[PDB]
């Protein structure tokens, strides 16, 4: 083995001196044994004189100059494969669920190159989530980046768990959930709610592997935890040929941890204080999330917007990579419509006739037009009553309300908390149902026959039962 | 040992000290102490706890061997201590159960439990609309002289009800942290707590304005280390940081005088990691880990109400919610001046007392409607009857939530008042005398319906028959 | 009749005024964001210049 | 112990001590020059027997290798009753040309704040004779009072009227500190205090003057506040007196700290202030406190740059004060002098347990009325008062009457006004504002409330107009 010695401890930054020509390459992981276990330093610079400057993944308090350091010979290596499913993992790849070691056969570096240009997919395509509103009005990109907007009280967690369930059932792909710099309390709540829902199942098979770097972690760990999660997902892509999900909550704190790390290394901060490496630091994460010949990794990224400023460099840089957006809104929740996805703020680059086909594009465009016209009429409808508008306006208002109710869906995960059986609706039937609704084939049906149902077949069944 | 190379700005560079640990304490020959924040290949950057007049070049420095730590245990209850746990009230030595480091890892993902018990803030507004749960970390954020410390101090004073009892599972021990406050204010706080007999369960960790920057930096961490003793031994604790803006200022002083790279607003890059490291130690522990908890109420001061500032943004991000105090409401006579629209507790209803949850559920809706309709009061000549009645009800609800300082109300005293307000019995009462109504109504209950108050206190729920009896009592009073 | 016409006209005039006020609010919100970012950047540049000597 | 100058850069002088016993930081060093002695204060030890110091006087004419003498301690200023009625500069030497100060004792300007156990708490309300202050922000004996204000709002006139009302009546000795303010205004103050008998060139006098006016180097403007504070401390701790420490201007202390910090090469903090701003202010302020030996009341005028109370200097100052009297340009442009902001001004003692429930109720109702009027102004600017409800009209009119009634003619202002100055008792102020709030004078025109004394003057002026 190769061993150096600590020579400077400044905050989370540690300098290590090695004997001649023994130097570890940048991004290599160096291990120091302490009473609290291993402390991992990631090499960031070569300072000459056989000295390297490194970022500490854990608290440096208690380090002494001359403390010997062992080079692991490669970047931070984390376990991969199905043995990670249902486990909670920290940035350095150690379990933090106290269920014992992660007995995976393989371990993979968290730093790796994106697929070459020749390996990219030549064509964009849809990943059906089994959720009517998402697959119709904001279709997800297979191997793309989807920005998720919302907060507390809008069902974000149950929506995420429904994505995890639906992708697993429909496509067989597992999921990886990464908590980048978010509250420890919310991570515990997610773990508990996932055990209740059954996406985590300690006695049997489970659908999601969890990686957490909480707010209390040093800046370096909050930076690298996203790459740890991404690295777990990339294994399910490359070696098992799956269409994996990679949830990242929150990407803004990936950016913020990168900013803090850049500041600690003494680099001159860029505009409005962010790291000078902002764009390429984001790219190194985002460009690994892509479709390849064997599979794909589709990323759902909860994105915070500081000061509600969509022009701020952090959200501005993040939106360059997003192929679609899903906007959970409390307003829609107050209408009693779940998953509460805003039908009009949610947008997708792929909602284009050449990608989804002209039929799907036509249906989605007409649904958007109907909802938009109804939204424009709403105030005068309230003031004058629905009957005061023209016959065509009244028709479109009724159809808009029926469509809006029809966009609700009972989730298989929420069934635990509500008893209502869940529904997974594939895209062809969704398009057929909304097409038939737009053509007035079911205009005689009462509104709440469309509420919390699957495809149009369930609409017919529920209308029959309500007529009986 | 080591030899001082240079001294200035409260920083001492020392040659030697080869074996010193990062953040270890060192003792200078003059007796002043410091801590080794910077370890460098040929020198150590110590930050001094005293004035640098006490240190001069060539002086010999002694290594203590101890990373910064503080005494902990129940023996601190009723004592005032500095950031290092030295008593400053002038009474006897601090008896301690042990000694614990200032900085330690917060409890991980697994040992925690969802917050499910109330912190009984004796303020009608906070208790009804933005409740706090044990283990929650709730920001108190506001402008200069808006009553922030008043809210925290009322929360501390209200515990007098349960801390006299025998059940350690209900008793809530309080730690108050004075950062950058003038010593006179801390002395008056101590006298206020002794006046209400609240010191027998309180601890005050004071790093006042003139005390060196490192002590103001350490005080929140060491006080949290005091609270964690109660947390880990199965007891319940409450820690008030008053206030984190001044701790951030002290850390900025340390970082800039150490010439560490600045950041936004000249703060060090990782200033987020200061308050996240500090606040994530608030937790509710599961039954396996001892069931204890540590509630945190960090105070934050916003210049001109600017919440977009760097430190307010960081703390708002880190905490579970905020109680927002606005000076405009304070001037109007709405005191403790909580802005209900901006105040949100994300843990929220789960922590609330069930009896209070039952009645206060609609109070939120009515106050929201009143906030939307408020602009119409200046156009009263033509009000839609809906808007008129909404205004009439919201005005009286807002008037009812006013509360005098140092006057916390028990839960069974809040429930009747909010019940009467919500159910509209106050509409027949002139606004100017709502304050006369409340104190009268309670005095009526505690003499004519004390059974209802006792039942609400004991059971914590409004059963249907009990609720009907409460309605009957309310109407029996309002008739006179 | 003139009273009814005047009340309706004032209603519509205030509606137009509210539309215009919303548009101005959008414009100056954009301007505020720009000025916020510029202020942060300039003050940080001053701090960096003071530090780098 | 002696050394040699080695580097001169502006106000910063480096000294080298071959004798290997360096002066402790904050020690005073002396250089003989044709202009007398130049006093340097040690700020840092740079290593290799080099110390970096801040000059208290102009450094032009200094030569490298010039010998320097160590005084063995910090800047030492004379204390005690010998200093009364005399003007002292930062270094403690008289500048009134009346010869040496005969003090038995000279004491360091740097000393420790009283420990926690020494702190004593007082709620004794200080009557000022000013309606707005006595009503909405009463002063505290033994506490700190802050006169916040930008340029030309009236801090100087207000503090001169405060000196008139208080310093004449307060039995204990006073100390006035001109920290880096205008020499013109300092000379005007000196002339006024000689005229009014507060200073007397024969026999006893009861105010001591310290001046560090703004033409002096940054270090002098920094340390002059401590020079005055030390005389106040001597009256407190060694004579047991109750003391008044008038200070203007605290912003000059902060600004000089910023200048010296920048010169010393410390990384500048937000908007250029020194990193040590908060602790410098703490060390200055919480030496000024009421120990169990005696009380040191202090009135502190604070300049607010660009009228921005959010600037780090006013923002840092606010935390130390028991009563804030925020002067406002807006109130002054209405012509309502002394132009205190009735809402931003706040007092620790405005508590029903301290001032009684009647006074508290009147003050609270005045605040409610003025805040409601301010809120309605936003609509009145568009629609006037015609659209408001009759309750709103009545409250707005009473608010306007109250707002103008808070104005008062100061005696010092008889150069800015022809109106004879008047002094209004606290009890009469409470009674008057209660009468106005209750509407007993709804029948009085607004102008009868302008620049009058108590409500009796309102009645008299209303009749005079009629
Ligand atoms: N509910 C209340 N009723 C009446 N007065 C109150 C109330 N709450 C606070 N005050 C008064 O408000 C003033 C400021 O209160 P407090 O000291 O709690 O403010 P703060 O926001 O902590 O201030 P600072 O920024 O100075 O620390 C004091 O006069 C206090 O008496
Ligand atoms: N009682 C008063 N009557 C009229 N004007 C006053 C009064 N007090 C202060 N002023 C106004 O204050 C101005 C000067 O204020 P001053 O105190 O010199 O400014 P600063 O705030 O810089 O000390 C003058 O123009 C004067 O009109
Ligand atoms: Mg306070």
């Amino acid at each position: 083995p190769i061993t150096g010695k600590v020579t400077a401890v400044i905050g989370a930054i540690v300098d290590v001196h090695f004997e001649q020509s023994e130097l570890p390459a940048i991004l290599n992981a160096l291990e120091i044994k302490t009473p609290q276990g291993k402390l991992v330093l990631e090499v960031a610079q070569h300072l000459g004189e056989n000295t390297v400057r490194t970022i500490a993944m854990d608290g440096t308090e208690g380090l002494v100059r001359g403390e010997k350091v062992l080079d692991t010979g490669g970047p931070i290596s984390v376990p991969v494969g199905r043995e990670t499913l249902g486990r909670i993992i920290n940035v350095i790849g150690e379990p933090i669920d106290e269920r014992g070691p992660i007995k995976s056969k393989l371990r993979k570096p968290i730093h790796a190159d994106p697929p070459s240009f020749a390996e990219q997919s030549t064509s964009a395509e849809i990943l059906e989530t089994g959720i009517k509103v998402v697959d119709l009005l904001a279709p997800y990109a297979r191997g793309g980046k989807i920005g998720l907007f919302g907060g507390a009280g809008v069902g974000k967690t149950v929506f995420i768990q429904e994505l995890i369930n639906n992708i697993a059932k429909a496509h067989g792909g597992f999921s990886v959930f990464t908590g980048v710099g978010e509250r420890t309390r919310e991570g515990n709540d997610l773990y508990r709610e996932m055990k209740e829902t059954g996406v985590i199942n300690l006695e049997g098979e489970s659908k999601v592997a969890l990686v957490f770097g909480q707010m209390n972690e040093p800046p370096g760990a909050r930076a690298r935890v996203a790459l740890t999660g991404l690295t777990i997902a990339e294994y399910f892509r490359d070696e098992e040929g799956q269409d994996v999900l990679l949830f990242i909550d929150n990407i803004f704190r990936f950016t913020q941890a990168g900013s803090e790390v850049s500041a600690l290394l003494g680099r001159i901060p860029s505009a409005v204080g962010y790291q000078p490496t902002l764009a390429t630091d984001m790219g190194l994460l985002q460009e690994r999330i892509t479709t390849t010949k064997k599979g794909s990794v589709t990323s759902v990224q909860a994105v915070y917007v500081p000061a509600d400023d969509l022009t701020d460099p952090a959200p501005a840089t993040t939106f360059a990579h997003l192929d679609a957006t899903t906007v959970l809104s409390r307003g829609i929740s107050e209408l009693g419509i779940y998953p509460a996805v805003d039908p009009l703020d949610s947008k997708s680059r792929l909602l284009d006739a050449a990608v989804v086909g002209q039929e799907h594009y036509d249906v989605a465009s007409k649904v958007q037009e109907t909802l938009q016209t109804y939204k424009s009429l709403q105030d005068i409808i309230a003031i004058l009553g629905m009957d005061e508008l023209s016959e065509q306006d009244k028709l479109t208002v009724e159809r808009a309300r029926k469509i809006q109710r029809f966009l609700s869906q009972p989730f298989a995960v929420a069934e635990v908390f509500t008893g209502i059986p869940g529904k997974l609706v594939r895209l062809k039937d969704t398009v057929a149902s909304f097409k038939a609704v737009l053509e007035g084939k079911y205009d005689n049906i009462p509104e709440h026959a469309f509420y919390m149902v699957g495809g149009i077949e369930d609409v017919v069944a529920k209308a029959e039962k309500l007529a009986a | 040992t080591g030899r001082v190379l240079a001294v200035g700005d409260g920083i001492a560079r020392v040659f030697g000290l080869n074996n010193i640990q990062a953040e270890e304490l060192v003792e200078f020959s003059s007796g002043v102490k410091g801590m080794a924040l910077n370890l460098e290949p040929g020198q150590v950057g110590i930050v001094l706890f005293g004035s640098d007049r006490l240190v001069k070049e060539g002086e010999l420095v002694k290594r203590t061997g101890n990373i910064v730590d503080v005494p902990v245990g129940p023996g601190l209850l009723g004592r005032v201590v500095d950031a290092l746990g030295n008593p400053i009230d002038g009474k006897g030595p601090i008896d301690a159960a042990g000694r614990s480091r200032a900085q330690v890892k917060a409890p991980g993902i697994l040992p925690r439990r969802s917050v499910h018990e109330p912190v009984q803030t004796g303020l009608k507004a906070v208790d009804a609309l933005v409740p706090i749960g044990r283990g929650q970390r709730e920001l108190i954020i506001g402008d200069r002289q808006t009553g922030k410390t008043a809210v925290a101090l009322d929360t501390i004073l209200n515990q007098k009800r349960w801390n006299n009892g025998s059940d350690e599972s209900k008793k809530l021990y309080c730690v108050y942290v004075a950062v950058g406050q003038k010593r006179s204010t801390v002395a008056q706080l101590v006298q206020t707590l002794e006046q209400h007999d609240a010191m027998k369960y309180s601890i005050i960790v004071a790093a006042t304005a003139s005390e060196a920057a490192p002590l103001q930096y350490l005080a929140p961490f060491t006080a949290a280390s005091i609270g964690e003793w109660f947390r880990d031994n199965g007891k319940h604790a409450l820690i008030v940081y008053d206030d984190l803006s001044k701790q951030a200022v002290a850390y900025r002083q340390l970082s800039l005088l150490l010439r560490r790279p600045p950041g936004r607003e000249a703060y060090p890059g990782d200033v987020f990691y200061l308050h996240s490291r500090l606040l994530e130690r608030a937790a509710k522990l599961s039954e396996k880990e001892g069931s204890g908890s540590l509630t945190a109420l960090p105070v934050i001061e916003t210049q001109g109400g600017d919440v977009s500032a760097y430190i307010p943004t960081n703390v708002i991000s880190i905490t579970d919610g905020q109680i927002f105090l606005e000076a405009e409401l304070f001037y109007k006579g709405i005191r403790p001046a909580i802005n209900v629209g901006l105040s949100v507790s994300r843990v929220g209803s789960a922590a609330q007392v069930k009896a209070l949850k039952q009645v206060a559920g609609s109070l939120k809706l009515f106050l929201a409607q009143y906030r939307e309709v408020a602009a119409f009061a200046q156009f009263g000549s033509d009000l839609d009857a809906s808007t008129k009645q909404t205004l009439v009800r919201g005005e009286r609800l807002t008037q009812l939530l006013k509360q005098n300082q140092y006057s916390p109300l028990a839960t069974e005293e809040q429930v009747p008042l909010i019940y009467a307000g919500v159910n509209g019995h106050l509409d027949g009462i002139e606004l100017s005398r709502i304050g006369e109504f409340e104190s009268s109504f309670l005095s009526y209950l505690k003499s004519n319906h004390n059974e209802l108050l006792t039942e609400i206190r004991e059971k914590g729920e409004l059963s249907k028959e009990l609720l009907a009896s409460l309605k009957s009592a309310t109407e029996s009073f309002v008739a006179t | 009749q003139g009273y009814a016409a005047e009340i309706s006209a004032r209603r519509n005039a205030m509606d137009n005024a509210s539309k215009n006020a919303g548009d101005m609010i959008n414009r100056y919100s954009i301007l505020y964001n720009r000025t916020r970012q510029a202020v942060i950047t300039n003050e940080l540049v001053d701090i960096i210049t003071g530090a780098s000597s």
